[PDB]
C-alpha cells in the first residue's frame, strides 16, 4: 500500500 | 425501506407556460433519482437520470432540480405533445420503489352538465330486472355529487358511477350512474329520481320520473 | 438496435401456474441484469426482482419472496418469469428491463409489456337497449343510449347508428359486477331527427363472435 | 498458428495498453528508488527530510488530487493524457540533472554565502518529486479508470482479466526494478545511475506517446465523451467542496470507504517491517526470500479473484477475501503474546519529546511474517474487487472527480499511519503498534459488510443459483 519508503538497503 | 411519495396527483395546466411536480422522500437519499414519463396504452420513457442530466435524445425543455430529499421535475414551454404520466423513481438502496405518478390536463372554462333520466327497459322487465341508467353529457370540472332517490329517500346500495375520460375535441368529462333492483322492488315504487351537483352552481339540477308515467 | 420481446394476453384460472418470456434482441442478455416490474389498474409501478444471466443469482422483493420465481437462458438470449398460486388480485401488466449495473442509474430499455388477467368463466354479451320518450319536452335535444350487460370475459365493440355516424356519442368505460362486465354508450347528436329518422346500434363480441343490431324506438 | 495469431495479437489495443503501463510503471518504480536513496546519502541520515517528503507527498495529493480528478473529468481525453505523460517525464529528468550537478558542486556551494543555498536546492528537490508524482498520479487515475473502461467496452470478464493483468504487472515491476537500479548503481558511479535514469526516462516518453497516439487511432469510442483573486481563489474550493459532497453520497460509498480504511497498517511489506526484522536480526538472504514469496502470493490473490468473481458473484467474493484476510491477521496476532516477544507496558511508548532525530526463540517472527504473507494475498483479492466495483458503478460524467476523491481518502489514511511510527519507534513498543492496526482492518470490513447488506438483504450465503 505506502506509495511514499524503503531504508535500510541478491 | 424508503416510501416514495408525489403529493399532487392532477395537475391542470394550460398551453405555454412552465409547470413543475415535485417528489419527496422519507430518507436523505442524496441524489439518486430519476424521472420516467409514461403514455396511455405504452411503455415508460426514460427523461432524467441522476436529478440533474438529461437522456441524449430529449427535448432541453425538461429540467431536473433538487438534492436530499425534495426534488422538482420543470417543464418550459408545456406542448401538446406532453400530456402523460411523470414518475420519480429511487435507486439509492434496495428494494426499489416508484412514486405514484402525476396527471397532466388542460384548462378550460366552466361548464355544468346537461343530466338526462332514462326508465327501464320493458324487454329487460321481462327478464326479472330492473336498471335506472343517468347520463351527465358534458361538464369541465371532475369532482361532481349524483344521488339517486327512490320514493323520497337517498338509497345508498346497487349504484354504479362511471366516468369518462378528457375528450380531444371539446375538453369536457361526461359520467353515467346505473342502479340495479330486482323487479319486485322496481315494482313497489313510484318516485325516483337522480339529483346532481356541482361547482357551476350551488342548486342541485334534479331529474324524476314517476312509475306511473 | 435494441429490442425487447414479451408474449402477451394471458389468461387464466386462480390457482395455476404461468409463464411469461422477455426475449433480446441486438444484444446479449449476459452483459446486463434482467429486472421485472409489475403494474395493477390504477396503481403504481412495483419491482418484483432481478437475475444475472451470467451466474444464475437471483435478488426478490419480499412482498414476492414466495410466489415468484424468475430464470435466464443465455443460448437462446431469453428471460422467463414465473408466478404460482395466482388469485383474483394479480391480473395487471408485466415489464421486462435492462440495468447496467448494481446501482445502474436508469432503465434505458423496457419491454411491450403482458397483460395477465385472471378469471372464473365466460359467457356472451348481452343487449338490453333502452331510449327513454315518455314525458319527453324538448324535441332539439335527442339522447338514445345502448346498455350491454353479462359480457363474458371479452371486450365488447358499438357503433351507435353506424349508417350516420355522430360525434355526439360518448361510450363509458366497461365496469366488473358479479363476475361480468357492463358497458353503455348514448348518443345525444340526433338533434330532432331521432323521432323520425331510426338509428339502429350494433354491438360486436368477437371472443363469442355475436354481434347483435337492436334500433331505437319511441316510447 | 504462430505466424499469423502472434502478429494479430501484437497488434491489439489491450497489449498496447499492457506495454505502456509496464513502461510507465518501470520508469516511476526506478524514480522513487533513486529518489530515496540519493537523499538518503547526500544529506546525513536522518528523519527530517524524510518526514518532509512524506508529509508533502500526502498533502499534496490530497488538495490537488481532488483538483485534478476534476480537472480531467472535464477535458478531452488525448489530450489530458498526453499532457500528463510529458509533465512527468520533464519533471523527473530536470530533478535528476539538478541533483547530480548538486553532487558535483557540493563543498564550494556549502562555503558560498552561510550555507543559506542547501535549504533552497533541497526545496527546488522535494516541490519538484512533489509535481512528478502529482502528474504520476493524474496519469494513472485517467487511464486506468477511463480508458481501461472504454476498451473493455461491453463484457465484464475481459475487464476483470484487465485488472488482474496490471495487479501482476506491478507486482513484477515492484519486486524487480530496484534490484536492478541498486546494481547498476553499486556497480558503477552516480554518474551512470543519474544518466541512465534521465535517459530512459527520455526514451519512455518518446515511446510512450506513440504507444498512446496508437491506442486512441485504433479504438474509435474514445473520441465521443456524454456531456460535452477572490474568484481565482473561490473556485477551486467550490470544486473541492463539490467533489467532496458528491463522493459523500454515492451509493457505494462504504465499499470505498472500507478499502481506504485498509490503507493503515504496519504489518506490510515496508521500511519499518525490515527495520524490525534487522533488530531481531534474519540477514538479508531470508528477507529476498520473504520478498518473492510475498509477490507468489499476490499473484496467486488474483488468480484467485477472477476465478471467485466468475464462480460467485462480485458482492461475495469481497466477503470471502475480508475472512481470510481477517484469519490470516488473527494468526499474526496470535504472535504477539508468545515467548520470544519484546513487549512491556512499563516503558512509555513516548520517549523522544522534542529531541527525535534531529539465544531468543524464533516462532514469534516466523508466525508474524506467515500472517502478513496471508494477508497479502486476502488484501490483493478485496482490493482487485473493490476497484472494479467502483468502475462499474459510477457514472461516466463523473468517473474523474469520485476516483479522485478515493486517492485523496487513502493518502489521508496512509498519512496517520506515518504519524505514529514516529511517536513509537521503539523496537519493544512495536506489538503494540500492530493490534492498532489490525483493529483498524477490522473495522473496514465491517464497514464493507454493511455494504453487503443493504445489497443482498438475507440472502447474504448463496454462491450458486436456487434449485
Ligand atoms: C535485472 C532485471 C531485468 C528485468 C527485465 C524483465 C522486466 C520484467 C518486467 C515486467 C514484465 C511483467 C510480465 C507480467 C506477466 C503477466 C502475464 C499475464 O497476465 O498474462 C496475460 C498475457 O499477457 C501477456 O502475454 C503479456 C502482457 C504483458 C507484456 C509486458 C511486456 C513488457 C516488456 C517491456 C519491459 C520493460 C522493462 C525492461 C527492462 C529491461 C493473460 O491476459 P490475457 O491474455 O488478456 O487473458 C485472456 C486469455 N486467457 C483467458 C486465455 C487467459
Ligand atoms: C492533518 C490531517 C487533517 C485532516 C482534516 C480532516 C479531513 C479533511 C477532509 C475532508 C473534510 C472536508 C470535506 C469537504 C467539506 C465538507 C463540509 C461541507 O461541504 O459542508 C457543506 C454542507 O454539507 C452538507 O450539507 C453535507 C454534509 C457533509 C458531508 C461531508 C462528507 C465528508 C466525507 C469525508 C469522511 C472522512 C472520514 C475520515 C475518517 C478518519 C457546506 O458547508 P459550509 O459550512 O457552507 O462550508 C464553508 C465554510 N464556511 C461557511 C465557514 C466558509
Amino acid at each position: 500500500x505506502t506509495h511514499f519508503x524503503r531504508c535500510r538497503x541478491x | 425501506d424508503i416510501v416514495m411519495t408525489q403529493s399532487q396527483k392532477f395537475m391542470s395546466t394550460s398551453v405555454g407556460d412552465r409547470v413543475s411536480i415535485t417528489c419527496k422522500a422519507s430518507q436523505n437519499v442524496g441524489t439518486a433519482v430519476a424521472w420516467y414519463q409514461k403514455k396511455p396504452g405504452q411503455s415508460p420513457k426514460l427523461l432524467i437520470y441522476s436529478a440533474s442530466n438529461r437522456y441524449s435524445g430529449v427535448p432541453d425543455r425538461f429540467t431536473g432540480s433538487g438534492s436530499g430529499t425534495d426534488f422538482t421535475l420543470t417543464i418550459s414551454n408545456m406542448q401538446s405533445e406532453d400530456l402523460a404520466d411523470y414518475f420519480c423513481q429511487q435507486y439509492g438502496s434496495y428494494p426499489l420503489t416508484f412514486g405514484s405518478g402525476t396527471k397532466l390536463e388542460i384548462k378550460e372554462a366552466e361548464a355544468a352538465p346537461t343530466v338526462s333520466i332514462f326508465p327501464p327497459s320493458s324487454e329487460q322487465l321481462t327478464s326479472g330486472g330492473a336498471s335506472v341508467v343517468c347520463f351527465l353529457n358534458n361538464f369541465y370540472p371532475k369532482d361532481i355529487n349524483v344521488k339517486w332517490k327512490i320514493d323520497g329517500s337517498e338509497r345508498q346500495n346497487g349504484v354504479l358511477n362511471s366516468w369518462t375520460d378528457q375528450d380531444s375535441k371539446d375538453s369536457t368529462y361526461s359520467m353515467s350512474s346505473t342502479l340495479t333492483l330486482t323487479k319486485d322492488e322496481y315494482e313497489r315504487h313510484n318516485s325516483y329520481t337522480c339529483e346532481a351537483t356541482h361547482k357551476t352552481s350551488t342548486s342541485p339540477i334534479v331529474k324524476s320520473f314517476n312509475r306511473n308515467e | 438496435e435494441v429490442q425487447l420481446q414479451q408474449s402477451g394476453a394471458e389468461l387464466v384460472r386462480p390457482g395455476a401456474l404461468v409463464k411469461l418470456s422477455c426475449k433480446a434482441s441486438g444484444f446479449n442478455i449476459k452483459d446486463y441484469y434482467m429486472h421485472w416490474v409489475k403494474e395493477r389498474p390504477e396503481q403504481g409501478l412495483e419491482w418484483i426482482g432481478w437475475i444475472d444471466p451470467e451466474n444464475g443469482n437471483t435478488i426478490y422483493d419480499p412482498k414476492f419472496q414466495g410466489k415468484a420465481s424468475i430464470t435466464a437462458d443465455t443460448s437462446s438470449n431469453t428471460a422467463y418469469l414465473q408466478l404460482s398460486s395466482l388469485t383474483s388480485e394479480d391480473t395487471a401488466v408485466y415489464y421486462c428491463a435492462r440495468k447496467r449495473g448494481y446501482y445502474g442509474p436508469y432503465f434505458d430499455y423496457w419491454g411491450q409489456g403482458t397483460t395477465l388477467t385472471v378469471s372464473s368463466k365466460t359467457t356472451a354479451p348481452s343487449v338490453y337497449p333502452l331510449a327513454p320518450v315518455c314525458g319527453d319536452t324538448t324535441g332539439s335535444s335527442v339522447t338514445l343510449g345502448c346498455l350491454v350487460k353479462g359480457y363474458f370475459p371479452e371486450p365488447v365493440t358499438l357503433t351507435w347508428n353506424s349508417g350516420s355516424l355522430s360525434s355526439g356519442v360518448h361510450t363509458f368505460p366497461a365496469v366488473l359486477q358479479s363476475g361480468l362486465y357492463t358497458l353503455s354508450s348514448s348518443v345525444t347528436v340526433t338533434s330532432s331527427t331521432w323521432p323520425s329518422q331510426s338509428i339502429t346500434c350494433n354491438v360486436a363480441h368477437p371472443a363469442s363472435s355475436t354481434k347483435v343490431d337492436k334500433k331505437i324506438e319511441p316510447a | 498458428g504462430c505466424c499469423g495469431s502472434l502478429a494479430d495479437y501484437l497488434t491489439s489495443a489491450k497489449f498496447l495498453l499492457y506495454l505502456g503501463h509496464s513502461l510507465s510503471t518501470w520508469g516511476d518504480r526506478m524514480w522513487h528508488f533513486a529518489v530515496s536513496v540519493f537523499l538518503v546519502e547526500l544529506y546525513g541520515n536522518s528523519l527530517l527530510l524524510t518526514a518532509v517528503y512524506g508529509l508533502v507527498v500526502a498533502g499534496s495529493v490530497l488538495v490537488l488530487g481532488a483538483i485534478i480528478g476534476d480537472w480531467v473529468d472535464k477535458n478531452a481525453r488525448l489530450k489530458v493524457a498526453q499532457t500528463s505523460l510529458v509533465v512527468q517525464n520533464v519533471s523527473v529528468i530536470l530533478c535528476g540533472i539538478i541533483l547530480m550537478m548538486v553532487f558535483l558542486h557540493k563543498h564550494e556551494l556549502l562555503t558560498m554565502y552561510h550555507g543559506w543555498v542547501l535549504t533552497s536546492c533541497y526545496i527546488l528537490i522535494i516541490t519538484i518529486a512533489n509535481i512528478a508524482n502529482l502528474a504520476s498520479t493524474a496519469t494513472a487515475i485517467t487511464i486506468q479508470r477511463d480508458w481501461i473502461v472504454v476498451v473493455a467496452g461491453e463484457d465484464r470478464s475481459k475487464l476483470a482479466n484487465m485488472n488482474a493483468t496490471i495487479r501482476r504487472i506491478d507486482q513484477l515491476t515492484n519486486i524487480l526494478a530496484p534490484m536492478a537500479v541498486g546494481q547498476i548503481m553499486t556497480f558503477g558511479s552516480p554518474v551512470i545511475g543519474c544518466g541512465f535514469i534521465s535517459g530512459w526516462n527520455l526514451v519512455s516518453m518518446c515511446v510512450e506517446y506513440v504507444l498512446l497516439w496508437k491506442v486512441y487511432q485504433k479504438t474509435p469510442a474514445l473520441a465521443v465523451k456524454a456531456g460535452l483573486c477572490a474568484s481565482q481563489m473561490a473556485e477551486p474550493f467550490r470544486t473541492f467542496r463539490d467533489g467532496w459532497v458528491s463522493y459523500y453520497n454515492q451509493p457505494v460509498f462504504l465499499a470505498g470507504m472500507g478499502l481506504a480504511f485498509l490503507y493503515m497498517t504496519v504489518l506490510g511489506f515496508d521500511c519499518i517491517t525490515t527495520g524490525y526484522a534487522y533488530t531481531q536480526g534474519l540477514s538479508g538472504s531470508i528477507l529476498s526470500i520473504l520478498m518473492g514469496a510475498s509477490a507468489i502470493t499476490g499473484i496467486m490473490g488474483t488468480v484467485a479473484f477472477t476465478w471467485l468473481r466468475r464462480k460467485c458473484g462480485l458482492v461475495r467474493t469481497g466477503l470471502i477475501s475480508g475472512l481470510a484476510q481477517l484469519s490470516c491477521l488473527i494468526l499474526c496476532v496470535i504472535s504477539v503474546f508468545m515467548p520470544g516477544s519484546p513487549l512491556d507496558l512499563s516503558v512509555s511508548p513516548f520517549e523522544d519529546i522534542r529531541s527525535r532525530f534531529i539465544s531468543v526463540p524464533i516462532i514469534s517472527v516466523s508466525l508474524l511474517f506467515a500472517g502478513v504473507i496471508a494477508a497479502r494475498i486476502g488484501l490483493w483479492s478485496f482490493d482487485l474487487t473493490v476497484t472494479q466495483l467502483l468502475q462499474e458503478n459510477v457514472i461516466e460524467s463523473e468517473r474523474g472527480i469520485i476516483n479522485g476523491v478515493q486517492n485523496s481518502m487513502n493518502y489521508l489514511l496512509d498519512l496517520l499511519h506515518f504519524i505514529m511510527v514516529i511517536l513509537a519507534p521503539n523496537p519493544e513498543a512495536f506489538g503494540l503498534l500492530v493490534l492498532i492496526s489490525v483493529s483498524f482492518v477490522a473495522m473496514g470490513h465491517i464497514m464493507y459488510f454493511r455494504f453487503a447488506q443493504n445489497t443482498l438483504g438475507n440472502k447474504l450465503f448463496a454462491c450458486g443459483p436456487d434449485a
